[PDB]
């Protein structure tokens, strides 16, 4: 991805040999920057609504004629708007992004009838998985605001048209916008973005209201969608060693109908539960999470105790083989993340919008057994353990028990 | 006739200096003799509402405009059944006769008409 | 058999009435006044309510802070309420904290500071309450019911009064109101619980002896209301629950039909879907309503004043498409009070009331309220034996005769609030006040 | 109240001079003893359903002929079933209680159609007050199980007919039953209870599954129906000084249109909030709670800080005046609790079932300023503070802020 | 006739030795010639259900009994329209012909009849 600048907008493109191009606009407008709860999710759902030059309806009818597709999502850091199309249709897609950023008519009826209903179904579908809920609740406990804001719009806190209009005034601005083109000729993109996004406001960098704070605690969410539990450990010093740690600890099976050789995978033996170690680097802070979902709350309780033990065992001693396996699993994870268009866009988006140079999968550091033991020991000795039970919370473990 | 048609034709007339000079005074007299303001109506209160398009535009009204329209209809119905005219503050003054509904119905119809056009597009 | 209510007078004409109870350790002492918002005109409407605020805003001696401290030091609480025809100021205290609470009451009633600064501070408070009563749906319904039933009459005015009067009530008007109305011949000092009557009379001689007597002392509970059949509709489609009250002109405290009206009211009775027993009640209306899910609740009432009353029902319902059925069946049950009631319904209702009238008097406050109410409305505490005899004298013939003159084919006052699109126009409701088959 | 024993059942009665008697059956069956969440609430709602000798319908029709009334409630300790009637109707009411305890037909249709719907409306009405919710959530955090069980049935934890039948088999037994008669001739009650409750099983004392354990933490309950905050402190050694402390701290006004001279009442000044200090003696454990309700979450946050400060200020030193006020207000509180039949029944019920001799209002201890200040000091310096936020929980305080 | 009436009269007969000796054999042959078991019905499946009382009793059936009754009605309807009889396991055996519904309807009717009596009580 050759980083450049076109009319004040950061543009990164990588040419390829395929008939299919992906163009993504990455916006610094994720939930950590949200003025009001849910506004970044609503803004994401407001992309490709009526603009002054082109109605939502006309856009969709024309997108179908090009056979293009549209993907949008919100993270804690970004809003990502992606289009996939045939190489030659690039100018149309650049112009459509420009119309969205400069000329979105934010009409009340679109919010009531189109945008908010779609945002609500989006959230209900995600929450069908209790593991999603548990990991969201864990961020809320650990950070409270900023990173602790909900990513998604909820019913209890309504977003108004004035909220979304204000936030869009901040976000849709040259300072908060990065363009990422996969299988796009870099010189052609720069020329097009330079003409289309020239009249976009400059604006200023969106910032998180307040400094990121680290907290501990519990989050009991009584649902009936299933049972899950996140054992989260908030990290004040984001380090790449936790990537190898998450990979090592593992949880998911490497092959069909197996359990997996990973410590966390060998804590589910005998039960019908599923574990997953995940590290969430957020630049200024971090979050190490072990999410156990399953049908039986008793089964989850068992695995949860084995999970914390596994972390302590790592803190004691990792073998050289285990350290090599962590490197291999972590290199592979990096590679596939840089391949997947959703995550690829945000990786370069982070490099362009912040200045955090991407770590190429081939440059992923090998951590010694000593380094991995150090990492796990720091997590075992965290003074702020966060627990987030979802489901039959009366039968799920508490922070003090673990 | 569509509200769109009426609004566009009126705009053609208002553009032409000659046409506006002759039509605008007639339209103002027409409205005075129409006498809907003597029942406390605004012009847009009279538009036929029993259409999908109009029902959609009425649902999009801000709640305040919607509640006030309900009151003006009930109040006019009460003047009609009593054979009375509005007096005092109930009479709609020319400055109060605002086109509160026209923008909503023009947006509904714009979409409806674009949908019809796009249903008939031919790939060239 | 409860202990006898002792009654004494002072020279000024202040009545002292007490009912002792040895089991309790706490005593309610207070002043029941035969005056309320009805005694205001249209220019000082809201004065009585305004005074209730200022009574606890500081006296000639103690400041507001000192007043607070004094009550807190006793350990009990002070409470007050103003209605259309009655004002009450009571003090629940311990047995030994009775004399001090009596002293506090005499002070706030006879020598309140009524400072201009305090008036201005209360103006804002009362103004806020005016735009907060909306929440209490039952109160809204009943205030509109009085307003319409006694259209342009003193009983039709609200206690709070209009916004305009609230901004113009002066210390002069306040002083005039309480000087004209809070006279000794209109006041009853009431004690219930751990009180000695002889001790209470001594305290009255000490604190309430320099109360003015009125120029023309009429007996306690001395009053012409002209009821208006009418309706108020306060439609609000955003509310989920409809609240509907329907009333006819009822009976005064001293009517000869007072008990007959209570028996008729008990035949219809009350209903609440949240109470477990309500689905099994004997009342015909209760059975119709519960079986068909027509309402969340209904409450029959027979409210009395010195010279008039309102008798009717208050319904709450979420069943917005069957409001017509609910009202229809309610008025058809009222029709049966005139056409069908027999010894069966009457004897059942009397049995229920015989207990209910005694059951109401639970704690010391309840007893004090009874003594005070009866003394200010009837001029005497009616013994349970006399009440049992008056109830026994109600026959089925009396109920039918009363209903035929008071309910049958009569004008109603009707208030609806909430999603009441299904409530029919006045004529169709009022047509249900008779049966064409009879 | 003359305590006696009639056919193995503890009977306490106090004759009076009034036409109205109250008879209460107090059962050791409150929620701390519950086997399944909500069963003690469901059992309470199942009282006076169909029995073998007398249907629910026939009972209600006959109760109306006597003009009697029926009141039932559930606490953490008891189920209380109370009837109010004319003195002479005593034998009917004793027999009705006997039918309920010996011969309740627990039919599935009653549970589905009658009992559970009424239990659900009961809970919804209580929860309309956010202060109720906050104080319930605080008990759940503080005690977890036992005293931390919910008092009321909830939808998320369904009680089955087999659950209620099992619990009733334990509770409806001579060992768990106390009869309390207000304005009942004591010798007459003993004779009647002795004949009516002779064939009731003896059973055994229902015990709390597990020892009472004390914990700290937070509970954020998102409602859209108003705002409240409880700052509770679990006590391992429940002392009567906390009664005086609650009365002192106060919160409500003792006259109309006033704030009140109490510390907590002087913390609400300038807001539209209401405070209430409440001590909950539970035998083995206790809970001192400061519940602040209000409309504006910011207003609550303000008062909450003043509330915690007030407690610290009390802990420093209180005056003789303040000490005398505490005693006066606590004696009044005791008096009215022993007066109100609802609470009277449970007070003697605790003496009969448990053994805790009642403290007469005239025997309420006067605490010196030293003893009050020491009690407050012991609370301000608690290692396990509980905070339960209800409503806009994002805008309400956290434990670590307080 | 009410289910209550039928059940009580039958119980009077079953009590009398003479009566039962003569009635029980007739009732058993009646049931054999009735032939409802040859469509896989249980006797209670034939009871008229279009009354408030019966609709209430059917709502009180345990879900499994309720689902099995639905199947037997659908299966009998399919035999009826095809002019076929049940064979093999579809035939109701005498031991399978259980009175699953009688207890529910007797409880519904007991309440209904008590309500009627109590609506006519006279305080003595």
């Amino acid at each position: 991805f050759s980083t450049a600048e076109a009319a004040g907008v950061k543009v990164a493109a990588q040419d390829g040999q395929s008939p299919i191009s992906d163009l993504s606009v990455v916006l610094r407008g994720g939930s950590r920057y949200a003025t009001v709860p849910g506004v970044s999710h609503i803004l994401e759902k407001f992309a490709f609504q009526n603009t002054v030059p082109k109605s939502a309806l006309r856009f969709v009818r024309e997108l179908e004629l090009f056979g293009g597709k549209l993907y949008t999502h919100t993270t804690r850091e970004h809003i990502v708007l992606r289009t996939q199309f045939l190489k030659q249709d690039l100018p149309y897609f650049v112009d459509a992004f420009a119309n969205v950023l400069k000329e979105t008519k934010f009409q009340q009826f679109e919010l009531t009838e189109r945008v908010a209903p779609v945002a609500e179904l989006d959230l209900l579908k995600r929450e069908s998985d209790p593991a999603f809920t548990a990991l969201e609740a864990a961020h809320e406990v650990a950070f409270r605001t900023g990173l602790g804001n909900s990513v998604y719009a909820q019913g209890y806190s309504p977003v108004t048209l004035e909220d979304v209009k204000e936030f869009a005034r901040q976000v849709y601005a040259k300072q908060n916008v990065a363009v990422v083109g996969n299988n796009v000729v870099p010189a052609d993109l720069q020329q097009l973005v330079g003409t289309a996004f020239a009249d976009l406001q400059e604006g200023s960098k969106v910032t998180q209201a307040g400094t990121t704070t680290l907290h501990g605690g519990e989050a009991r969410v009584r649902t009936s969608t299933g049972n899950a539990l996140t054992i989260a450990l908030p990290i004040a010093e984001p380090k790449p060693v936790y990537h190898a740690l998450a990979s090592f600890l593992g949880g998911p099976a490497s092959m069909p109908w197996s359990v997996g050789a990973s410590p966390l995978a060998q804590a589910t033996v005998g039960t019908h539960t599923s574990v997953k170690a995940t590290y969430h680097n957020y630049g200024d802070a971090g979050l190490f999470a072990i999410t156990i979902k399953g049908d039986s709350p008793a089964e989850i309780s068992q695995v949860a105790h084995k999970a914390v033990q596994a972390l302590k065992d790592t803190g004691a001693e990792v073998t050289e083989e285990q350290a090599a396996r962590a490197y291999a699993k972590s290199k592979f994870a990096a590679a596939e993340a840089f391949e997947n268009p959703d995550s690829s866009a945000s990786v370069i988006g982070m490099e362009l919008l912040s200045g955090v140079s991407r770590i190429a999968p081939e440059n992923v550091q090998k951590f010694t057994p000593a380094e991995l033991s150090e990492a796990a020991a720091q997590l075992s000795a965290s003074a702020k353990p966060v627990v987030a039970a979802v489901g039959q919370v009366h039968a799920l473990p508490f922070a003090d028990e673990l | 006739a569509s509200i769109t048609s009426v609004v566009k034709t009126s705009e053609l007339i208002l553009k032409s200096p000659l046409l506006s000079k002759i039509v605008v005074p007639l339209a103002k007299t027409y409205v005075k003799f129409s006498g809907y303001r003597q029942l406390g109506f605004k012009m847009n209160d009279l538009i036929i509402e029993e259409t999908p398009n109009m029902q959609l535009a009425l649902r999009r009204l801000p709640p305040t405009e919607s509640y006030d329209r309900v009151y003006r209809l009930i109040r006019a119905t009460q003047f009609s059944l009593s054979h009375k005219l509005a007096t005092g503050n109930d009479i709609t003054k020319p400055e109060e006769d605002d086109h509160y509904l026209i923008p909503y119905i023009l947006d509904v119809e714009a979409e409806a008409f674009e949908k019809d056009a796009l249903d008939n597009l031919e790939v060239v | 058999v409860s202990p006898k209510t002792r009654t004494s007078n002072l020279k000024n004409g202040l009545t002292i009435a007490s009912e002792s109870n040895p089991l309790v350790q706490t005593a309610t002492v207070g002043v029941w006044i035969d005056a309320g918002s009805r005694n205001e005109n249209a220019y000082n409407n809201g004065t009585a309510h305004f005074f209730e605020h200022l009574a606890f805003k500081g006296t000639d001696k103690r400041s507001q802070h000192q007043l607070e401290l004094d009550i807190e030091n006793m350990g009990g609480h002070l409470n007050a309420y103003t209605s259309r025809e009655s004002t009450v100021y009571y003090a629940k205290s311990f047995k030994d904290d009775v004399p001090k609470s009596v002293e506090i009451l005499a002070d706030i009633l006879q020598h309140s500071k009524l400072a201009e600064s305090a008036i201005d501070r209360e103006r804002e408070v009362i103004t806020r309450e005016l735009e907060e009563v909306n929440k209490q749906y039952e109160e809204v319904v009943f205030d509109h019911l009085h307003a319409t039933a006694f259209m342009n009459q003193p009983l039709g005015r609200t206690i709070l009064g209009p916004r305009e009067n609230i901004q113009t009530i002066t210390n002069t008007e306040l002083r005039k109101f309480i000087t004209e109305n809070y006279t000794a011949d209109r006041m009853v000092l009431v004690g219930a619980g751990a009180v000695d009557h002889d001790a209470l009379v001594e305290l009255a001689e000490k604190y309430f002896s320099h109360l003015p007597s009125s120029q023309s002392p009429v007996p306690l509970g001395t009053p012409i209301p002209n009821f208006v059949g009418s309706e108020v509709r306060l439609r609000d489609d955003t509310m989920p629950v409809a609240h509907i009250a329907i009333a006819v002109e009822g009976v005064s405290w001293t009517s000869e039909d007072y008990y007959t009206a209570l028996v008729a009211q008990a035949i219809i009775g009350n209903y609440d879907r949240a109470v477990g027993t309500s689905r099994h009640q004997g009342s015909r209306l209760s059975n119709i309503v519960s079986e068909n899910n027509l309402a969340n609740s209904f409450q029959s009432f027979s409210t009395s004043y010195s010279d008039t009353g309102l008798w009717g029902i208050y319904l709450t319902s979420e069943n917005t498409t069957q409001i017509d059925d609910l009202v229809h069946f309610t008025l058809k049950e009222w029709n049966r009070l005139s056409t069908s009631v027999s010894n069966l319904q009457v004897e059942r209702a009397k049995s229920q009331l015989k207990a209910g009238l005694l059951l109401s008097l639970d704690g010391t406050t309840y007893v004090a309220e009874d003594i005070g109410r009866q003394l200010t409305t009837l001029g005497r505490r009616v013994t349970p034996a006399e009440v049992e005899a008056k109830l026994e004298a109600v026959t089925e013939h009396d109920v039918r005769a009363w209903a035929q003159k008071t309910l049958y084919d009569k004008d109603i006052a009707l208030v609806g609030l909430g999603p009441i699109e299904g409530l029919y126009d006045y004529n169709r409701i009022r047509n249900d006040m008779s049966m064409m088959r009879w």
